[PDB]
RNA sequence: GCCGACCCGCGAGGGCGGCUGGAGGUAAGGGAAGUGCGAAUGCCGGCAUGAGUAACGAUAAAGAGGGUGAGAAUCCCUCUCGCCGUAAGCCCAAGGGUUCCUACGCAAUGGUCGUCAGCGUAGGGUUAGGCGGGACCUAAGGUGAAGCCGAAAGGCGUAGCCGAA
RNA sequence: UAGCGGGCGUGGAUCCCUGGAUGUCCGAAUGGGGGAACCCGGCCGGCGGGAACGCCGGUCACCGCGCUUUUUGCGCGGGGGGAACCUGGGGAACUGAAACAUCUCAGUACCCAGAGGAGAGGAAAGAGAAAUCGACUCCCUGAGUAGCGGCGAGCGAAAGGGGACCAGCCUAAACCGUCCGGCUUGUCCGGGCGGGGUCGUGGGGCCCUCGGACACCGAAUCCCCAGCCUAGCCGAAGCUGUUGGGAAGCAGCGCCAGAGAGGGUGAAAGCCCCGUAGGCGAAAGGUGGGGGGAUAGGUGAGGGUACCCGAGUACCCCGUGGUUCGUGGAGCCAUGGGGGAAUCUGGGCGGACCACCGCCUAAGGCUAAGUACUCCGGGUGACCGAUAGCGCACCAGUACCGUGAGGGAAAGGUGAAAAGAACCCCGGGAGGGGAGUGAAAUAGAGCCUGAAACCGUGGGCUUACAAGCAGUCACGGCCCCGCAAGGGGUUGUGGCGUGCCUAUUGAAGCAUGAGCCGGCGACUCACGGUCGUGGGCGAGCUUAAGCCGUUGAGGCGGAGGCGUAGGGAAACCGAG
């Protein structure tokens, strides 16, 4: 702000006899890098949300998904292994083409890591689940991990 | 933040369990001796209100 | 320290700009600014036509400096990634399924 | 950005076209704000207004000839002319630090010009056993071992010490 | 920073990474001077044919500590630097209650000195009512309650409890020897030493009965190993056609993926390149109880005693300050002064005090953690983008300004690479004119864009009978677009026509600011309530800190707050 201007407090001008304007200190915004005023700030956006209203959402998101009909929860894969070849055939296997989306949900190191690379293949899992996520994705692609997961995340 | 919430107000006022800014009368001390119990009883207690909402704004927090 | 980028000193190919579609001489490796040259950028520069080193009429030119990412490896093959190879005598690169690199000289 | 005699909105504005320009842009659905100028004798910036006007810095003054160079009353070489001489001549202390000296140079600075410099680029120059100051002296004064005192800082302060034209 | 130039690298160079030499003089400066980088010497060696001059190397400051026969010294340390974070001796005023002296900013700036990656504190002479808790800092909440006040503005506890974190040992005095001075040689005044012991259910000293012990708690102490920091390393996968100066683009076919993070490349690239995901490494200097060892050390009953158990202290009174506490019944507690004990029958609180009753051990110390801050470092953004962002994007704490203190700036762009325009023409050059060059030469050397203000060239149209907020309306004349009708705009004739903004009951005013034009430019942030509302639940609604988790990843966590009853000053009653 226009007080900790990397200058002084000098007021340099008298007040009377003098010729133009009137001004204190150079430390003010009506001039060059002198402090702007009320503006930005490295501060912070947060607040509160109610558990049960939140979380209705978060069972309404996949709800809404569960609304559409586009969601699957494999046991085993064919792509356990994390190369991305067999991942690819089964994905052929349970019907995905190559223009897509993958909220997948599932829990399993080896699935997210070959899924991690693969373009379309944002991939997600279930320790830490999100509505946004499934709102601009697609494809619960599960473990019923993450399946019993939404269960005691949502249980009331 | 924390803001005072002032205790003068509280010290001397009740409002009637909502928001019906009410209390006491208001001038004693320096009356009594040429009267009688007429204003005597009268003095009793008092009814208070409109602007007394401001003075509702003023005390805040508490309720009380 | 750190200017490790793909090339040494010898002969590779080329897919620039200017003449994309060459190969590349001994190759003079100057400086770390990633500039490179090999026969490459043959224009005609001016300098004064002085008695000294410069002759009645100065106006000539030939290979000029340029981008280093404008070129790639090559071996008895074709010419693929060049992936490296502990020879446990020395350290070259072999090739894609083929061979050579810095094997000229007993590597 | 430029231009517009075309399209759309009651409007701020929205679209299309060509030239300039050369590597970005960002819908619809949303959102986060240094966000909208024309003034504040605004901060700044750029540039005009008077304006070819007042002035070229003490009313002691130049002339020619010749020379140089693209360019001369403006520099220079000699003939000629006036002004000072308690100073307007010479020195020292002070201060300024290459300004010096020379070859070249005018784009600046010079209150025009300038081949000229006191400016410029580069080089080259400042010699002490005797001058002058330091390997000698104190004065006012200060610092300061000691000492007195101050909550802190430090004040006060003997011997000593730096100290001068 | 180009160069001349003459030299070094697979007998392996620049180079980074490590240690060491070098480290001249100034700098707390330090032999001693002293105006900052100069000068003067006593001393040991060295050099000059070197005594007389000079340098080379060695030395030479002050305060605080123990030994040193007071001796000379020997060993020790010391000062001065520092953005903010912490502690202390003192210490303002601006302002604020719209006045002003108490109350306020405020113990904030300031001065000095100190201390450490933490500081500070810490084992109860504690709370305060639970006959209950159980060392210290931070947070949240208790609660803005309690409580203070020219009862004015305003100032604000802790206990509670839920979380961050958890660490515990000694002294003095008693008491037992031992060494040294004195001396009223005493069975003595003390002190240099060692063991003795540390208490709040009172402990122990010492003396005697138990049996008093290997083991046992194991460190904050020493010793290591894994692991971290300052050079590095492997690295998935593409080939052709094409517009062009350049393709990566649009197309064909193929591939890569623990890697689609980004940057580069003449443009928009997973597949060309540093690298990414992942995986891997250190001789040198430093880091680490995590695993471990050992080491320091620390762990047991009873009788009698009765020795001690913190002295200007505790305690009283006057002058004090903190605590929510302003003179209040003021308690505790920190101390200017005067006064002045005790040894567990010892003494500090429970808000004067008395009583009771609980609480509790002073007047000698220490202790990690958690907590804070941000110069330097990495991380990384609904952060800015050359008047912004630091005043500094560049030879900025620099040009310039004050004697100095101090004030302090303005300022980014050719290309992809200089290929930076050779040869020639006007000139004295400066600048141009042909060239070459590159896609591009209004990309040409201050070189992306290049508005307006402001200054100019030709030409198309008007204006010399004219009275003016210069504009607008009808018409016409002219020049150029339009096939048509139309239209540009030039402005002769007439109808009309009292500047913009401020301040005013009221202005074109001779009450006011403005040269023009360009830009930076002013209603905001967490919370605190209030009305509304779009939603959730609805007699129920809701978490704080903080915890597992994230590589832009959620979840959790009942401490607490409120709504449900109000009312009485209270005691209390109670839909009364």
């Amino acid at each position: 702000t226009r007080g900790e201007v990397a200058y002084s407090g000098r007021k340099i001008w008298p007040q009377k006899h003098t010729g133009r304007a009137r001004h204190g200190d150079i430390g003010a915004p009506i001039f060059v890098g002198g402090g702007v005023v009320f503006g930005p700030k490295p501060r912070d956006y947060s607040y509160t949300l109610p558990k049960k209203v939140r979380k209705k959402g978060l069972a309404m998101a996949v709800a809404d998904r569960a609304r559409e009909g586009k969601l699957l929860l494999v046991e085993a894969f064919a792509g356990v292994n994390g190369k991305t070849k067999e991942f690819l055939a089964w994905a052929k296997e349970a019907g995905l083409d190559g223009s897509e989306s993958v909220l997948l949900v599932t829990g399993n190191e080896l699935v997210r890591r070959a899924a991690r690379n693969l373009p379309w293949v944002v991939t997600l899992a279930p320790e830490g689940l999100n509505v946004y996520d499934i709102v601009r994705t697609e494809r619960l692609v599960m473990d019923l991990d993450a399946w019993e997961v939404f269960q005691n995340r949502i249980g009331g | 933040p924390k803001m005072k919430t002032h205790k003068g107000a509280k010290k001397r006022v009740k409002i009637t369990a909502s928001g019906k800014v009410v209390a006491m009368k208001t001038g004693k001390r320096h009356l009594n001796w040429q009267k009688s119990g007429k204003e005597i009883r009268q003095k009793g207690r008092k009814f208070v209100l409109a602007k007394p909402e401001a003075e509702r704004i003023k005390l805040l927090l508490p309720y009380e | 320290r750190v200017k490790m980028h793909v090339k040494k000193g010898d002969t590779v190919l080329v897919a620039s700009g200017k003449y994309k579609g060459r190969v590349g001489k001994v190759k003079e490796v100057l400086p770390k600014k990633y500039a490179v040259i090999v026969e490459g950028v043959n224009i005609v520069k001016k300098a004064v036509r002085v008695s000294p080193k410069y002759p009645q009429g100065g106006f000539i030119e030939k290979e000029a400096p340029l981008h280093a990412s404008k070129v790639r490896p090559i071996c008895p093959a074709c010419g693929k990634p060049t992936r490296v190879r502990k020879k446990f005598l020395e350290n070259g690169k072999k090739i894609r399924v083929c061979a050579k690199c810095g094997g000229a000289l007993d590597t």
